[PDB]
């Protein structure tokens, strides 16, 4: 919302969140969506291991650098690996 | 083409700190002896000529720096718009200023 | 008696620095034209080179507290791989601008590209030189307009004295129709108080 | 192909690892090791005028490396003088 | 010119979030 | 103290290279600096065709660049590193007249 832009200068996607949710390299989690099999996978993998849910799916597209400025794109993710 | 971000940041930082990139006209295989980067390599690894050449071309085409060519050496120089843009990518604040302003 | 491969370093060390310079002349000509750069030099210091220049408008070359000169200072360092800071350029000034060919040719080139035609510029230049104490000038403009020459007074064009008294310069102008080759030559027979041969005097 | 090779009896014929004797001229490019496999694998000197990128008619005497044609233009500044 | 398929949630080699795995012959990420 | 130091002067122009030694020997008036050995001239030579395209009567430019050099190894350790700096400062500043000091 404010300093997050500092961080981006984190990941988005199933293939890259799993690859950082496990092995305990992650940080914080923020769920979303369309299908349970993508809602109760991570959540159950959150059951083992931080686990949180942000109110909206779009602001992730906003907070993250998925825009160019105008065309925000939704994208659920839950891995703040960098967290520098 | 798949240029690493570390190279981008290294070049930006080197430019702002020196305000000047003195580059050689080349287009074959070979690394640059100057700017440097580290990606879990254990030892800072220098960039490749193709990568930096493409980056410089994009930057100049965007109007960030100007250049002279002399013979066999692209000399570059960043404009005011340059200082106003790198500081953003390095994630800097307007207070900071290039080194050369500090009695070379 | 002596070994010929030791002094070879000293001989080869002096030759490299000569070329190290000409590149400087080219670069300045491509860059600091705004200040009408004339010539440069070099002086290998303990840890750097004390390059000094001559430009008619000293102010243009340097910036706020010489800021842009400082900018240039670092640049050269990386190109030659010398330590910054140690670099110490110097800036000079030319007094009799109507006695140097290069500043006049550059001003004339700019003027020509100001849409003004050859005649006015050439006559302005020759007037400027003659009013600056010169025996004579000669302006030649060649391109898509042949050769239209203009001359005022006496010049020498043959002999050893030419290389020291006569000073020539040349340029190229990229105009829409083609290229306008322009050159200039000035003959000052009083340079540095040197006596031109076959110039005699007798007294009472 | 990283898990393959030839017969051992043939390996005895491998070229001597002794470094190749055909280098590339550098007047002053860090020596470091898909199309990358053979972009310019062929190795050969590329001595050329340090003014004009031309590989033809270059003097190597005294370590000049200047094209003969481009020599006349800059000879005056380089110091060479035309007498005798 | 090999092609690609829309990604699916198959990496779940379990029956209740049991993380079973972290295919013809063997292979590891990258070449080694 | 004493270092068996050496003085070497290298340059192209006979005028300055001969005038500069006179000032040096002035400065070494009392430190015993003496005559310099004058090495044979290293007359570098280059020849080239005058025509970029090789037309007409074959003609040839002949440029050459000489490298005069003189040596004042006389000081040796006769002088101290303290005034070896003094040796290097009172001397005139000629734009190009390379010099180097070794023991
Ligand atoms: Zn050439």
């Amino acid at each position: 919302k404010e300093t997050f832009k500092r961080i981006h200068n984190l990941v988005t996607g199933h293939r890259q969140v799993f690859k950082y949710l496990e092995r305990k390299r992650a940080k914080i989690c923020f769920l979303a969506c369309e299908e349970k099999q993508y809602a109760d996978i991570v959540e159950c993998l959150c059951k083992e291991y931080h686990l949180c849910k942000k109110f909206t799916r779009r602001t992730l597209g906003e907070l993250t650098g998925q825009v160019r400025c105008i065309k925000v794109v939704p994208a659920s993710a839950c891995v703040i690996h960098n967290f520098v | 083409v798949h240029i690493p971000k570390a190279v981008y940041k290294a070049v930006y930082a080197h430019l702002y700190e020196n305000a000047s990139l003195a580059l050689k006209e080349y287009w074959r295989v070979g690394n640059v002896p100057g700017i440097t980067y580290v990606d879990e390599n254990g030892k800072l690894c220098n960039p490749t000529y193709l990568h930096v050449n493409c980056i410089m071309q994009s930057l100049e085409s965007r109007g960030v720096v100007k250049d002279t060519f002399a013979w066999r050496h692209h000399y570059y120089l960043l404009t005011e718009k340059g200082e106003q843009f790198i500081r953003k990518e390095l994630d800097l604040t307007d207070d900071v200023l290039p080194t050369p302003y500090s009695k070379p | 008696i002596v070994r010929r491969d030791e002094e070879n370093v000293y001989y080869s060390k002096y030759l490299n620095d000569c070329i190290m310079e000409a590149e400087l002349h080219e670069f300045f000509s491509r860059e600091l034209v705004d200040a009408g750069y004339a010539s440069c030099s070099l002086c290998r210091t303990i840890d750097s080179i004390c390059v000094i220049i001559q430009c008619a408008e000293p102010e243009v070359v340097m910036g706020d507290n010489h800021y842009r000169l400082h900018k240039i200072e670092y640049l050269l360092a990386g190109r030659f791989m010398c330590d910054p800071k140690n670099f110490n350029i110097w800036v000079d000034k030319i007094i009799k601008r109507g006695l140097s060919a290069e500043i006049m040719v550059d001003n004339l080139r700019a003027k020509l590209e100001e849409a003004m035609p050859i005649r006015r510029a050439a006559y302005s230049i020759i007037r400027t030189a003659m009013r600056a104490g010169a025996a004579g000038c000669e302006v030649i403009v060649a391109g898509k307009l042949r050769a239209n020459k203009f001359k005022e007074g006496c010049l020498i064009s043959t002999g050893h004295p030419k290389r020291i008294f006569l000073a020539e310069a040349t340029r190229h102008i990229k105009m829409r129709q083609g290229v306008i080759g322009v050159k200039v030559r000035i003959y000052n027979p009083n340079i540095r108080g040197a006596v031109m041969p076959d110039k005699i005097e007798i007294g009472a | 192909r990283n898990l393959g090779s030839c017969g051992a009896e043939d390996l005895d014929s491998r070229v001597h690892p002794s470094t190749i004797f055909w280098p590339t001229e550098a007047d002053n490019a860090s020596g470091v090791p898909m199309r990358e496999t053979e972009f310019c694998t062929h190795i050969a000197h590329k001595r050329e005028c340090r003014i004009c990128g031309n590989y033809n008619s270059v003097y190597r005497k005294y370590g000049l490396f200047i094209c003969r044609r481009c020599f006349k233009e800059n000879a005056g500044k380089i110091g060479f003088v035309k007498l005798h | 010119e090999p092609k690609k398929v829309r990604l699916a949630c198959l990496k779940y080699y379990t029956i209740k979030g049991d993380t079973a795995e972290p295919a013809r012959h063997a292979d590891r990420c990258h070449c080694g | 103290m004493h270092q068996k130091y050496t003085i070497i002067v290298v340059g192209k122009d006979l005028k300055l290279v001969e005038r500069y030694v006179k000032s040096i020997v002035k400065e070494g008036r009392a430190f015993g600096i003496s005559g310099p050995c004058r090495a044979p001239v290293r007359r570098l030579t280059i020849t080239t065709r005058k025509s970029p395209c090789g037309e007409g009567t074959n003609t040839w430019h002949r440029f050459e660049l000489r490298m005069y050099k003189r040596t004042f190894w006389v000081t040796c350790g006769g002088n101290d590193i303290s005034t070896i700096l003094s040796k290097t400062v009172v001397i005139p500043g000629i734009q190009v007249t390379v010099e180097v000091e070794e023991p």
